[PDB]
């Protein structure tokens, strides 16, 4: 038996959401995806789960398409948007069952979405200014928590935030922009990480180039190349004439990725050029875009003012390892972090934590408008929208009420995946957010979210759990659009 | 077996003990070890053992001697 | 043998939820099809006809526990069920039945001597009504709702503190009379057996009287027959009026001419005699039943002290007070909207009286509410590794069998059992014996159970442990029977 | 659905584990495998059973693949990881049905793994490399109870040279080693005593007409994959240049004009070892032709027609990392076992170079770490102490199965073995696998490398947490 195909679509959507429900959050469980030929796949994020799940129901295909489209906008919240859409579908189906026509439900959902996006815009945070120091620090620590390095967390936090702030660009529109690839890793042997000091420029741990670099040279021009300066048998043997010509053009520090010159020592005390093997392309491109120079495949010909410049070069030993201090170039791209220790393998979690801290910092640096995470915003809008709906009086009152009630699934799912009873966490969140509006003096309480590590409510503006406003706005809009499209079906 | 010990190991130990020493050694139902059964004081009735032999032999012989069960 | 363990497991599971002050009361349908709702474990055990012999044996053990301690049966069932579950696990490991038998026996022996080191005894004596108040609160609060304990306990202990003489008590002295009507507030403590009568021609000032006991309740020719019947009943009432009798009882209804005849000789026609009253009355007055109206004599008569009608409680009730002992019997008037919620108060009062009697037998108290069980479990499981051999497994399972009690008590209050038991075990090694499981808080929190005053008797748990271990051992000693 | 899928995962893991749970120890039982035609084969190596068996559960396939990738990486111990993972997943049942989330169980498993690693590092007895007597003792501990018991004497010295002839100076001082660069030379025929070891890469191929200047006192091999290139080779004038194309008589004349010796039809498994041993380089682009074309190579070449067949001898190589190890005998039925057991010996030596230590065998290490974990669980509190104790109580399968497939009763022997670890401090006793009785393993003489034990425990814990992390199998069925 079967009837009301609308309910069938809603149930298909509910099943699709339940497939991915348990993976929401950083602590989500994995899914093992089996294809027809028997291969398996393990992943945490549900975006690739939707991209890999074999959907067959026409109704669920719409949710898959909308989630994929959401991925193309900002690349986050696909699990959240699918879950929110499914909750909306269930609640709208119940409203239909209680003799409310879907048209009024759709209108109420549209009004609720507009009211939510208007309410959020006046209760977000733009404090990611120059005065935001501790927030970034403990955001990095939260992204780096549950680790043995918590004893000396503050030093690594302020080091990484100084490194990320000191290297910012300024694009055409004036909005600051950050490349993650700008900063790289650099291992060291000996003492542990507590003595690691940030390097103002790119540093390569390899053979020593030359001692001809002074304490600080007035001009250090990056004449990067890609060939090996080797004697063979505008020159047939590329050792002297080309380097002489490039120095005549004004090349101070000629970079050689390949082998060093046999007689480079005499030429490096009068010109001060560079010769170190195995220059990484990932760092070569970054230093080229930093100083402003470009890689020259050939020199037999632009070369005087096009090459980049560096303010000073320092020759010193760091953690019993010689490093090249090509720093303070034209554009801030050249920087590195020394990893004091013994090897990169024993500090793999340390470098991964540094990388994820850099990522979570660059998420909030761009899109200066930011909102608290950990389900805080969902609870706040859930409190807002019930009071908004009770003042309508039309037939859309129940639609907006159910929208508000279903908007709480995200904190509930986060609590469920966090191994705490979602009832208590959600109730505590709602209770804290209630006095955030009925009590004007307790206004500094909206930024209360749930902490996944301890399973207790906790302020996240001070903690640093943050999200771009655009991500949540687009997620809400797309969930509402998908819900409306499904409800229009009959 | 009823005390949870190995059925054959205990019997092997008891047989070895009785073979090497003429004492009538028996099983100890707290450690699964050959026990002298005289100092411990676990004596059994003589007439009971005699009647046991007499009963078992006659019943076994009578059952072994039957054939062609018939529905009277 | 696993079938017996299974039957015992379901038996324990059936009544496990009723443990503690948050018992999930069940609906009971007796053979006469009465809609009956209660939370008492003994009542549901009585109505359930346990068919499996192992369940029958555990039920007999519980009955023996109730027969001489008066309370704690549900503890016995839960503990025996836990013991049998852990014994099943041990058997599946590979242990022989005998090994776990002596392991359980030695564990029980050790527990019996560990227990008396957990005593916070009674203050001074059975007197000081306000003290035996705090002593009697725990059992009443456990059986019936925790809300009404403050009054029910006071009522139940004021009546029992009347006669703490010579250190001898009898539960049958503390009787309970069922009076329908208003709420429990109007309930109070009276003295002497009490029930309701019909007639009003009664005298209050009565000395030692002569009490009747009944074992069986009640053209011209028509006028002649009526006159003959009238004269015959005249002869019957004159015979009952012989030897100067003043009261008459009957299990039937009243009669207009009969009440006229009783009033003529100033006889109180006591009626509404219950089928539960005929022989308890004889026991309390030393009388005997009479078949008909012809064989009353001076010898075959009862003797009371004072008979009158008291309108206290907004109802007319007759009272026989100041009997041969002059202070032996002491009833309690109960008031409730309906009977199904009145018998719950009755059985709670019975359990309170039994606990008071146990206190009379011994003044030792032990911190309840999961305190003593977890302490015993910790002590025994610490003693387990001090004993090399195959009995350590049984000893540790016995410690877990203790552990199973606060777990059930927590589950009955909607709290995660694992979290609360872990917290209790952790805090019980420093925040020692007197700490237990708090009920009011929905968070899995703990609280000391000495300032809270929730304590239960020592002999109660001693006998409960002994009987439960004996039941578990004696049900583990069977192997099979075809059925 | 929900937790039932995880229960099914761990049930499949448990059954695939207890298929071969009896096939370990010196007294392994023999499984029978029958193909769907009537043939019957009996085996004592769990890898074979897991190979020819067919499993319909993806979790079982994942565990089988884990056992596989653990086999090539370290060699033996393939059944121990399977048993340990199966038991840990089986003991996770009790907590999963108690409605506790898999996250806390996984976290408790991770702390337990850390504690076991610490305990193994603590209990390990130091061993110094290059000592031949205790090296032979290790060979008797591990390479024995196999088909090499009467042929282990030659395997001892073969491994003794092999561990010294694949040394790698990559990240530190000699601690890096590999197994697939040693130039194995397996040739059946003759008496087994002809096998030996030589320093330098060994090449089965040679020129068709060796009537030329083939062996020179300084072979500087140049790799290549044309007359113009023939003259361009003279840019540094090497003595040997190795290619992978055929050489003709006119080509040979060109070669002695160029004073180089080319080779043909050489497998890449030979060319890579040649390059590693001699440090050769490949270059053909005229722009790339620089001073870095020809690298210093070997220092001696020899021509030998060993076994009336054309061969090439390359000794005194620049890098003594791919040297010549020669295998001789009647058939290959044992020499492959010799190869895998000398691989185990090389792992012994490499871990001694990393951690110079050994651990007691016969379940002594398992019981010791179980006691350490159980005593450590007393102090630590929290809801997660139950899995922390359960892993310790479940890791004791190895002594349990050792006693089981020996005749002796498991329960009493295990109880006595525990009793000999808790009231005694520095004992670390174990169970004898032959007699099924308790014996001090430092007297019996059974030891295992730290590398294999650490790898087994880590892989078992990782497999357990992986199969507990898998929440759904929904991409189809
Ligand atoms: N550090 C954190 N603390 C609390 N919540 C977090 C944290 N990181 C991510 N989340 C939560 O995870 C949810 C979805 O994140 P994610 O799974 O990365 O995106 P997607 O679902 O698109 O893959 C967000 O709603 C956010 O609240
Ligand atoms: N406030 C309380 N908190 C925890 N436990 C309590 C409380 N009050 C009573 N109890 C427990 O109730 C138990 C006995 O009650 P119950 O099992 O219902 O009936 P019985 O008295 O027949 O065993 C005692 O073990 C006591 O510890
Ligand atoms: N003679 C022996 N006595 C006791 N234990 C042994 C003996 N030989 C091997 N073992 C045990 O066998 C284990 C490894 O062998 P086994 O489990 O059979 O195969 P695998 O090496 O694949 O695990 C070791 O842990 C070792 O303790």
């Amino acid at each position: 038996t079967g009837e009301t195909i609308r309910s069938q679509n809603v149930m298909a959507a509910a099943s699709i959401a339940n497939i991915v429900k348990s993976s929401l959050g950083p602590v989500g469980l994995d899914k093992m995806l089996v294809d027809d030929i028997g291969d398996v796949t393990i992943t945490n994020d549900g975006a690739t789960i939707l991209k890999l799940l074999e959907v067959e129901h026409p109704a669920a295909k719409v949710l898959c398409e909308l989630a994929d489209l959401q991925d193309k906008e900002v690349g986050d919240g696909t699990t959240s948007v699918v879950i929110i859409a499914a909750e909306l579908l269930k609640n709208a189906d119940e409203l239909v069952k209680q003799k409310i026509h879907p048209t009024s439900v759709i209108s109420g959902y549209r009004l609720a979405c507009k009211e939510a996006v208007r309410y959020i815009n006046e209760n977000l945070i733009v404090n990611t200014d120059e005065l935001g120091r501790d927030c970034l620090i403990n955001a990095a620590k939260t992204s780096m928590s549950s680790k043995i390095i918590g004893i000396n967390g503050d030093f690594f936090a302020n080091m990484v935030v100084d490194a990320v702030l000191a290297i910012k660009y300024t694009d055409i529109r004036g909005q600051p922009r950050y490349p993650v690839n700008s900063v790289n890793i650099l291992k060291a042997h000996g003492r542990s990480q507590m003595e690691s000091m940030l390097i103002s420029g790119y540093a390569l741990n390899c053979v020593v180039g030359s001692q001809g670099m002074p304490k600080r040279i007035v001009n250090a021009k990056i004449a990067c190349l890609d060939f090996s300066l080797q004697k063979t048998k505008r020159e047939s043997d590329i050792t002297k004439e080309r380097i002489q010509k490039i120095l005549a053009t004004g090349a101070n520090v000629i970079l050689t990725t390949g082998g060093i010159d046999d007689m480079c020592l005499k030429y490096f005390v009068e010109a001060g050029a560079m010769a170190v093997r195995r220059v990484l392309k990932r760092d070569l491109k970054r230093i080229a875009k930093a100083s402003g120079a470009t890689i020259l495949s050939t020199l037999a010909n632009f070369e005087a003012a096009m090459l980049g410049q560096a303010e000073e070069v320092v020759q010193e030993r760091i953690c019993d390892d010689e490093l090249i201090l090509i720093k303070n170039t034209k554009a801030r791209t050249s920087a590195s972090i020394i990893l004091r220790g013994a090897n990169d393998f024993m500090c793999d979690e340390m470098e991964r934590s540094l990388h994820d801290a850099l990522c979570v910092v660059k998420r909030v640096l761009e899109s200066k408008s930011v909102v608290p995470g950990g389900g805080a915003v969902e609870a706040a809008l859930s409190i807002y929208l019930e009071n908004y709906a009770t003042s309508m009086g039309s037939r859309e009152q129940l639609a907006i009420a159910e929208f508000a009630r279903s908007l709480l699934v995200i904190p509930n799912t986060l609590a469920v995946n966090a191994a705490q009873d979602s009832t208590d966490l959600v109730a505590k969140l709602r209770a804290f957010h209630n006095e955030a509006q009925v009590n004007p003096e307790r206004k500094n309480l909206k930024w209360i979210g749930l902490d996944l590590s301890n399973g207790k409510p906790r302020d996240n503006k001070q903690a640093g759990v943050f999200e771009p406003t655009i991500v949540k706005v687009k997620s809400l809009k797309f969930a509402t659009e998908a819900a409306i499209t499904i409800l229009r079906i009959d | 077996q009823n005390s949870g010990f190995d059925l054959q190991e205990t019997l092997v130990k008891i047989q070895a003990e009785h073979s090497e020493s003429g004492q009538l050694v028996g099983v100890d139902l707290n450690t699964g070890e050959p026990m002298v059964a005289a100092e411990v004081g676990v004596w059994d009735n003589y007439c009971v053992k005699k009647q046991l032999l007499h009963s078992c032999t006659v019943i076994a012989t009578n059952i072994l001697l039957v054939d062609e069960i018939m529905r009277a | 043998v696993y079938r017996n363990i299974q039957a015992c497991k379901e038996l324990a599971q059936t009544t496990r939820t009723a443990y503690g002050p948050n018992g999930m009361n069940k609906m009971v349908i007796n053979h006469l099809e009465k809609l009956f709702v209660t939370n008492d474990a003994a009542t549901i055990l009585r109505e359930l006809e346990v068919q499996h012999p192992a369940a029958k044996m555990i039920v007999m053990a519980s009955h023996m526990q109730e027969q001489e301690v008066g309370d704690g049966t549900n503890f016995v069932l839960v503990f025996a069920g836990a013991l049998l579950e852990l014994a099943e696990e041990l058997l599946r490991i590979g242990l022989s039945v005998s090994e776990v038998i002596e392991g359980y026996e030695i564990a029980c022996r050790k527990a019996h001597e560990i227990l008396p080191n957990l005593v916070c005894c009674s203050a001074k004596n059975l007197r000081d009504i306000d003290e035996v108040s705090s002593l009697l609160r725990t059992s009443i609060m456990s059986k019936q709702y925790g809300n009404e304990v403050f009054l029910a306990k006071l009522i139940a202990q004021a009546c029992v503190s009347i006669f703490p003489d010579s250190g001898h008590f009898n539960v049958d002295n503390i009787r309970v009379c069922k009076i329908l009507g208003s709420g429990i507030s109007s309930s109070s403590v009276l003295h002497g057996m009490v029930f309701k009568k019909e007639t009003e021609g009664d005298v209050t000032s009565v000395k030692d009287a002569k009490i009747a006991v009944y074992s069986c309740p009640f053209a011209e020719e028509l006028m002649n027959f009526s006159k003959g019947e009238e004269n015959l009943m005249d002869a019957q009432v004159k015979a009952i009026a012989d030897t100067g009798a003043n009261v008459v009882v009957t299990g039937g209804k009243v009669a207009d001419m009969a009440l006229h005849y009783a009033n003529k000789y100033n006889i109180m026609l006591v009626r509404l005699n219950s089928k539960w009253d005929l022989r308890r009355l004889c026991k309390t007055v030393g009388a005997t039943a009479l078949p008909r109206l012809t064989p009353p004599v001076l010898e075959e008569m009862g003797h009371c002290d004072s008979v009158y009608l008291s309108e206290v409680g907004d109802t007319q009730v007759v009272v026989f007070k100041h009997e041969k002992e002059d202070g032996a019997i002491s009833t309690i008037v109960l008031r409730g909207s309906t009977d199904n919620l009145m018998d719950d108060i009755e059985r709670a009062v019975d359990d309170g009286v039994n606990t008071f009697k146990v206190l009379t037998r011994d003044k030792r108290l032990v911190p309840g509410g999961g305190a003593t069980e977890i302490e015993l479990a910790k002590q025994i499981t610490s003693y387990g590794e001090t004993c090399p051999g195959l009995e350590q497994y049984a000893i540790k399972k016995f410690a877990e069998a203790f552990e199973a009690i606060p777990r059930a008590l927590a589950e009955n209050s909607g709290v995660k059992a694992n979290e609360v038991i872990s917290k209790l075990y952790a805090v019980h090694q420093e925040g020692n014996k007197n700490v237990g499981l708090d009920i009011e808080a929905e968070v899995p929190a703990v609280k000391d159970m000495l300032e809270a005053g929730i304590l239960d008797t020592y002999l109660g748990k001693y006998w409960a442990i002994k009987l439960a271990t004996n039941a578990a051992v004696t049900v583990l000693r069977v192997d099979q029977i075809i059925m | 659905s929900g937790r039932k899928v995880q229960s099914g995962n761990i049930n499949a893991a448990k059954t695939i584990a207890d298929i071969i749970r009896t096939c370990l120890g010196p007294k392994s039982m023999m499984k029978m495998l029958l193909d769907p035609m009537g043939g019957i084969v009996m085996t004592n190596d769990g890898n074979a059973i897991l190979r020819e068996i067919q499993v319909q559960h993806p979790a079982a396939k994942s565990m089988i693949e884990i056992s596989r990738t653990q086999d090539e990486e370290v060699g033996d111990g393939t059944t121990s990881v399977i048993i340990l993972a199966g038991e840990m997943l089986s003991v996770a049942e009790h907590f999963l049905e108690q409605q506790m989330h898999p996250t806390v169980v996984i976290s408790a498993y991770r702390k337990a793994l850390d504690d076991m690693i610490s305990t193994l590092k603590k209990i390990s007895i130091p061993v110094d490399i290059s000592d031949s007597d205790m090296m032979l003792n290790i060979i008797n501990s591990s390479i024995t109870t196999k088909a090499i018991s009467r042929w282990s004497s030659l395997a001892c010295n073969i491994a003794l040279d092999a561990v010294k002839m694949v040394q790698f100076e990559e990240n530190g001082r000699k601690e890096i080693d590999i197994k697939k660069y040693a130039r194995v030379e397996k040739i059946p025929g003759g008496i087994i005593e002809d096998s030996c070891v030589l320093r330098g890469v060994m090449i089965n191929k040679d020129v068709t007409h060796p009537r030329m200047r083939r062996y020179i006192k300084n072979p500087r091999i140049v790799l290549l994959d044309i007359q113009q290139l023939c003259e361009d080779i003279i840019q540094l004038k090497p003595d040997v240049v190795i290619t992978e194309k055929g050489i003709s008589d006119l080509a040979q004349h060109y070669l002695m004009r160029a004073n180089i010796t080319a080779i043909r039809r050489v497998r890449k498994t030979d060319n890579n070892r040649i390059a590693r041993a001699c440090g050769a380089r490949i270059v053909s682009r005229p722009e790339e032709l620089r001073e870095d074309d020809v690298g210093t190579g070997a220092g001696l070449l020899e021509i030998k027609k060993i076994g009336d067949e054309y061969f090439t001898f390359i000794t005194d190589c620049k890098d003594p990392k791919a040297c010549t190890i020669l295998l001789r005998g009647a058939s290959k039925e044992i020499l492959s076992e010799v190869e895998r057991n000398l691989q185990d010996a090389m792992q012994v030596c490499r871990n001694v170079l990393l951690d110079p230590q050994l651990v007691p065998g016969g379940g002594a290490s398992e019981m010791a770490v179980a006691h350490a974990l159980t005593e450590k669980s007393k102090a630590m509190t929290g809801v997660e102490q139950w899995p922390y104790r359960a892993v310790a109580q479940a890791l004791e399968v190895i002594p349990r199965t050792l006693i089981q497939n020996c005749g002796a009763s498991t329960i009493r022997l295990l109880t006595s073995l525990r009793a000999k670890h808790t009231q005694e401090n520095c004992e670390t006793w174990g169970v004898n696998g032959e007699t099924g009785t308790l014996v001090d393993m430092k007297e019996l003489g059974i030891w295992e490398p730290l590398a294999v034990k650490l790898q087994t425990y880590k892989t078992a814990v990782e497999t357990a947490v992986l199969l507990l992390r898998i929440d759904d199998i929904v991409s189809g069925h």
